[PDB]
């Protein structure tokens, strides 16, 4: 006898939709399929990551392993009606799926020849909620290098400190980091996620264990367990790239600074997209000009008692950082027109962005 | 256009 | 003095937003301006066809004319704050947008450099409710050709034929055609409306006068007025693609028809897409396969009463008709395994559908 | 992969 189960479309659409997405060489654009004491497991890789769900198997069923096309069978139980129970079984070098008067036969390749995570090590573990996980990634996601030769840049940092868990991007122009405190007294580590691994673990925060390996990073969600390789390399240590004395505070309403910008940016240059500020006493003016001289201006009451400053910025920086923000004020800390500037909500300190200006 | 100072890099 | 009106964001937005769809050359970018006896009128252009919109001005303003970057225009009233007065001036070759504290200054063009049509010259009149026009486009849309080099195939005809407006499109292997009352005696008039004009009609469709110019089409709705060449050629005669005798009757639910062609989809050849239908007593048999030797078997309960029948079909054709008909019941209309197929709603007439069978 | 038979071109 050979791996045979029988089971409801909706216990299976779930899972089978979320391994088909870490999927190149024709064994990898397959599903691991086994069967085994009362458990459905189905398996995704790409060969740098892993997808796994676990479906228990209410119905009579046989042990066995196979792989098969992941997103024909995904999509052929997808196209099935609601409710339908769908039935599997092996049958010489094709897998056989029937539901009513429905079949196919998908073409197999062997289990044995599929991928497996032969030396993970575990060196670090902690849980938090969804929703904490979720935070981390969006305040800094967006700051991440894409296809950067430094390739350390193109993944996120995760670092464990104290009690708080930590994300850091950068690209080189703009820097994102993110802290939030998860309640467990932790080992200091830092280990670089790739970008590829981030989007897969956003993918299944829809609470969370974390297991920090040597070599690889792992996250238990639900019937779930997501693996990836982590980066090598030197990630920076976003410490030294703060601002040191960024002694001149302006804050501002998010929504009114954020929709000046969007305004302004209109006329600015579409490939250098560069806005002026010029900061003055509870002021902010912002303008923008383009190849056409086309000009932009906006000005904004803010709370702001420094010396008087111009400093350029591309503007899809900015709005990338406001963006970020969730909140309804926001505090620019400034030091010259040539150094970064830090910004940050009005009210929380959990979160930190550092924009490069342009020289005017 | 100046970078953050990345070491190396900038 | 030049050119001067203020007017709400709000009454400005959607007119804006419309007449940018059809925008190349540095003039056909811009819209023109023009301000006359208590109306702004905004126009956008390619060349072919043109979307003016009327404007009622109820604050004071001076008449005159411009040319203004349609996008840039667009989007910064766009971003301006909801409740937001514009206003507006020309001030050299530039147009100053003011309101509250933000200015913008756009590049101008004269506006006696915009293209006019200057030789319409209408031939046939008449309304129809919008939710009409956007059934008969709707139901032959999909059917148009892409970029053949048969050009007046790449449009839908448009035709008028005593009291009804009739529009047909194919591609060479697959026609639609649909006809509906207007209740009004109309004369026979059939015109071409190049693809983007379809497209533009239906943008504005969310009653309608037609005017059907020599060679030009225009539509009235609301406060809009759209205009487009029409194309050149001898479009197909739908009388004579329609099979003669198709005696073979298959009357089939549309829901589950489709859910089984999608099926067999699956399993069908990625470029040719051929599944095989088997017609048998009140039965249907759909089996698809591709060069890996998968396998996909569909059967349904049918009404059927003729002769079997295997007969190829391009599976993508097929489900582009049964996601078009809006219908309980589907009847295909057949005739042996090398002619064209019929498939209309069982319980309308109003639109049919002919596709040419693929040999096995 | 025959055509309609649309006068000329099939
Ligand atoms: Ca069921
Ligand atoms: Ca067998
Ligand atoms: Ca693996
Ligand atoms: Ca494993
Ligand atoms: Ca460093
Ligand atoms: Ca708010
Ligand atoms: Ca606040
Ligand atoms: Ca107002
Ligand atoms: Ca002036
Ligand atoms: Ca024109
Ligand atoms: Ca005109
Ligand atoms: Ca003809
Ligand atoms: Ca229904
Ligand atoms: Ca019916
Ligand atoms: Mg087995
Ligand atoms: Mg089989
Ligand atoms: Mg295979
Ligand atoms: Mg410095
Ligand atoms: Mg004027
Ligand atoms: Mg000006
Ligand atoms: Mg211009
Ligand atoms: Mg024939
Ligand atoms: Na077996
Ligand atoms: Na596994
Ligand atoms: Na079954
Ligand atoms: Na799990
Ligand atoms: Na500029
Ligand atoms: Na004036
Ligand atoms: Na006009
Ligand atoms: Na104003
Ligand atoms: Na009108
Ligand atoms: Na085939």
């Amino acid at each position: 006898g050979r791996m045979k189960f029988t089971v409801e479309r909706e216990h299976l659409l779930k899972p089978l939709q979320q391994v088909s997405g870490p999927l190149t060489l024709p064994i990898l654009g397959n599903l691991l399929l086994q069967v085994a004491d009362g458990t459905l497991s189905l398996t995704g890789t790409d060969l740098e990551m892993e997808m796994v769900a676990r479906v228990a198997l209410v119905q009579p069923h046989e042990p066995g392993a196979t792989t098969v096309p992941a997103r024909k069978f995904f999509d052929i139980c997808r196209g099935l009606p609601e409710g339908a129970e769908i039935a599997v079984q092996l049958e010489g070098e094709r897998m056989l799926v029937r539901s009513g008067r429905s079949r196919f036969s998908l073409s197999t390749l062997p289990a044995a020849d599929f991928p497996n995570l032969d030396d993970w090590q575990s060196e670090v573990e902690f849980t938090l909620p969804q929703a904490t996980m979720k935070r981390l990634i969006e305040a800094t996601q967006f700051s991440m290098a894409h296809q950067d030769v430094r390739y350390y840049l193109n993944g996120m940092l995760f670092e464990t400190e104290g009690e708080e868990l930590r994300t850091v991007a950068t690209d080189g122009h703009r820097l994102a980091v993110c802290s939030m405190p998860i309640g467990q007294s932790l080992p200091s580590h830092s280990v670089i996620v790739p970008r590829k691994g981030v989007i897969e673990l956003m993918r299944m925060l829809d609470p969370l264990r974390v297991q920090i390996g040597s070599n690889n990073i792992r996250a238990h969600v639900g019937d779930f367990i997501f693996t990836s390789k982590l980066v090598d390399g030197r990630f920076p240590d976003y410490r030294r790239v703060l601002p040191k004395n960024p002694d001149k505070h302006l804050e501002a309403g998010c929504d009114l600074l954020k929709q000046a910008f969007a305004r302004a940016a209109i006329l600015s240059n579409e490939k250098f997209r560069g806005v002026r500020l010029y900061v003055s006493e509870n002021q902010l003016k912002i303008t923008a000009n383009n190849p056409e001289q086309e000009e932009a201006e906006e000005i904004l009451d803010v709370t702001y008692s420094g010396a008087e400053m111009e400093i350029g910025f591309n503007v899809s920086y900015v709005l990338d950082v406001l963006n970020a923000l969730k909140c309804e004020n926001v505090r620019m800390m400034l030091t010259d027109s040539v150094s970064s500037v830090q910004i940050e909500d009005a009210a929380s300190q959990s979160a930190a962005y550092v924009v490069m200006p342009m020289r005017l | 256009v100046p970078t953050l100072p990345l070491v190396p890099x900038g």
